[PDB]
């Protein structure tokens, strides 16, 4: 029960990119869990993203996602030289049991 | 995991006759 | 707060071995544990789940019955104990603590340690 996400989201500085990861109606679609967390090689991950459109104190305003049906997305916007990380995104699959996703690579 | 939803049961109808189908379908058949 | 991982290291397939990481602070016991696996080149997966009190304890489908999760408050220490570990189970083990203090898994991890590699 992983959640599919592309391998790798195109981008450059001052744009705004979407990394989406999709799952199913069982698991996305059932409880509003949804969580985001970026990653960088060599350090576990950080995370950013919760409750599908909320973020933790020290998380930049430019990171942001929306939940739609059983497909979650991260939304990042105004992307600077130091935003490449890899993205992973995770749900509540149900039966208090958390499934991470694939994982996406933003790229600057 | 999931849930299985092919079973279903009837709900709503008035009473079923002794060994008597109802293949028929608020929604009276839910998972 | 931070979370030192330790017990990493690289044994042959079959053998059981043990992970741990030290927290800082006294806080160990109010804050659930929660243990993920990333293997070299794939994405995060999930191992389980520990209650702060640790008396509900939760264990990802693919590590289930494999690997245990328990924590000593006294040293302020949570470890993770996998057994009959194969040659694909190679993964970096990290642990984390919940946002929240005591069991609330409506977040996600604040404190992460370095991470220990797994090799086998």
């Amino acid at each position: 029960s992983v959640l599919t996400q592309p391998r790798s989201v195109s981008g450059s500085p001052g744009q705004s990119v979407t990394i989406s990861c999709t799952g199913t109606s069982s698991d996305v679609g059932a409880y509003n869990y949804v969580s985001w967390y970026q990653q960088h090689p060599g350090k576990a991950p950080k995370f950013m993203i919760y409750d599908v459109d909320q973020r933790p104190s020290g998380v930049p305003d430019r990171f942001s996602g929306s939940k739609s049906g059983n497909t979650a997305s991260l939304i990042i916007s105004g992307l600077q030289a130091e935003d490449e990380a890899d993205y992973y995104c995770s749900s509540y699959a149900g039966s208090y049991i958390w499934v991470f996703g694939g994982g996406t690579q933003l790229t600057v | 995991h999931s849930g299985n939803y092919d079973y279903w049961y009837r709900l709503f109808r008035s009473k079923l006759k002794p060994f008597e189908r109802d293949i028929s379908t608020y929604f009276p058949l839910q998972s | 707060v931070q979370l030192v991982e330790s017990g990493g290291s690289v044994v042959q397939p079959g053998r059981a071995l043990r992970l741990s990481c030290a927290a800082s602070g006294i806080t160990f016991s109010s804050f659930g544990m929660y243990w993920v696996r990333q293997a070299p080149g794939k994405g995060l997966e999930w191992l389980g789940y520990i209650a702060y009190d640790g008396s509900d304890t939760y264990y990802a489908d693919s590590v289930k019955g494999r690997f245990t999760i328990s924590r000593d408050n006294s040293k302020n220490t949570l470890y993770l104990q996998m057994n009959s570990l194969r040659i694909e189970d190679t993964a970096v083990y990290y642990c984390a603590k919940d946002y929240y203090p005591l069991l609330s898994y409506y977040y996600g991890l604040d404190v992460w340690g370095q991470g220990t590699t797994v090799t086998v």
